[PDB]
């Protein structure tokens, strides 16, 4: 799993 | 810039007490004053969720008009959140509201793209990002300055996940240089980290101990740090000090496991990868989940699998993973490109 957050 | 000049105060002159200052002053002020709406902006743009949620209900039940507005809308934007409620009953809430302000137009459009970039859901924004114009706002200078970083941040991840690396740097870069808040530079250096991922293992770790360093302190910007350096480390197969073995949350246990098949152990990581396939998670996340099975078993299916996600996903960037594991299976080149494009 890879996260992004904005 | 009565606000302004009191954040701008306290930021240089106090700077490591600002949010005891900040929640004083926001607190005492009138709903009905520019400044209380300008400070809604403060607490949200800087993820301090009770004090937003404090301001939502002062400001909700307000006589100005537009205090009125602002408070409705970040209502629906926390609710949606906190994930109350999903992204069709969002989209239907804004819809039914009647938009008089040309700001809560602006903010209203970026509302459920945040939820989609956390669903995994990347298909959305692109289109509906193109409609939003930053000069309709011409009214209130620092409500328009961090709705500049916030777009600048989510095309900075659009741009990602279509796989136009040297973009969402360019808009990550823009975030930095126009902002002081924390979560945007959080933000920014995450995308940066991420973008480097395949590129160069040495400044995707850059870039993600430089926001590591900003984050720590805030123990929910920590974990999409350690979350993606544990991926960063479990991809190219390095030490990994970044794991948490005592989550049960879809991405952390996909890192452990992701680390045993690492380290040579393919029957425990098979167990447990069982064990995951019918737990709740995101498209995306299952991307990642045959992805891993695909290491396993070395079944093309998996590979198959796992693109096949991606694809429903519309992620750019991760579809690459398992088109290289399918190309050294001796898979047609052109077919696996007409996929990557």
């Amino acid at each position: 799993g890879v996260v992004r957050g904005a | 810039s009565e606000f302004n000049s009191i954040v701008n105060i306290v930021k240089t002159h106090y700077p490591d007490q600002e949010y005891e200052l900040m929640e004083n002053y926001c607190l005492l002020l009138d709903p009905n004053t520019k400044a209380a709406r300008s400070a809604l902006e403060y607490a949200d743009a800087n993820s301090f969720n009770t004090l937003t949620d404090k301001l939502v209900e002062k400001m909700s039940i307000a006589s100005n008009l537009k205090s009125k507005e602002y408070g409705k809308i970040y209502e629906i934007h926390r609710k949606l959140s906190r994930g109350e409620i999903d992204v069709l009953e969002a989209s239907k809430n804004i819809g039914k509201y009647r938009i008089k302000t040309d700001e809560m137009n602006i903010f209203s459009k970026m509302i459920p793209m945040y939820d989609y970039l956390s669903k995994g859901n990347f298909s959305p924004m692109k289109s509906l990002l193109k409609q939003i114009d930053l000069n309709d706002i011409k009214e209130n200078n620092y409500l328009k300055k961090s709705f500049e970083t916030r777009i600048y941040v989510l095309l900075s991840n659009i741009y990602l996940n279509e796989n136009e690396l040297e973009l969402s740097r360019k808009y990550a870069e823009k975030a930095i240089k126009s902002t002081d808040t924390k979560r945007f530079l959080v933000f920014s250096y995450l995308t940066i980290g991420t973008s480097y991922i395949f590129s160069d293992y040495a400044l995707s770790k850059q870039n993600y101990l430089s926001g590591y360093e900003i984050a720590k302190g805030n123990s929910v910007f920590e974990e999409f740090f350690k979350r993606n350096l544990s991926f960063l480390n479990n991809f190219w197969n390095k030490e990994n000090p970044w794991i948490n073995y005592d989550s049960n949350a879809v991405t952390d246990v996909q890192e452990v496991i992701f680390e045993l098949i690492n380290q040579k152990k393919l029957e425990r990581a098979l167990t447990l990868l069982k064990s995951l396939e019918r737990k709740k998670q995101n498209e995306n996340d299952l991307g990642f989940h045959y992805y891993l099975e695909g290491l396993i078993t070395n079944d093309k299916e998996a590979f198959y699998k796992s693109v096949e996600y991606f694809k429903l996903s519309q992620d750019k960037l991760f579809i690459k993973m398992p088109l290289i594991k399918l190309e050294s299976l001796g898979e047609n080149p052109r077919l696996l490109k007409i996929i990557s494009m």
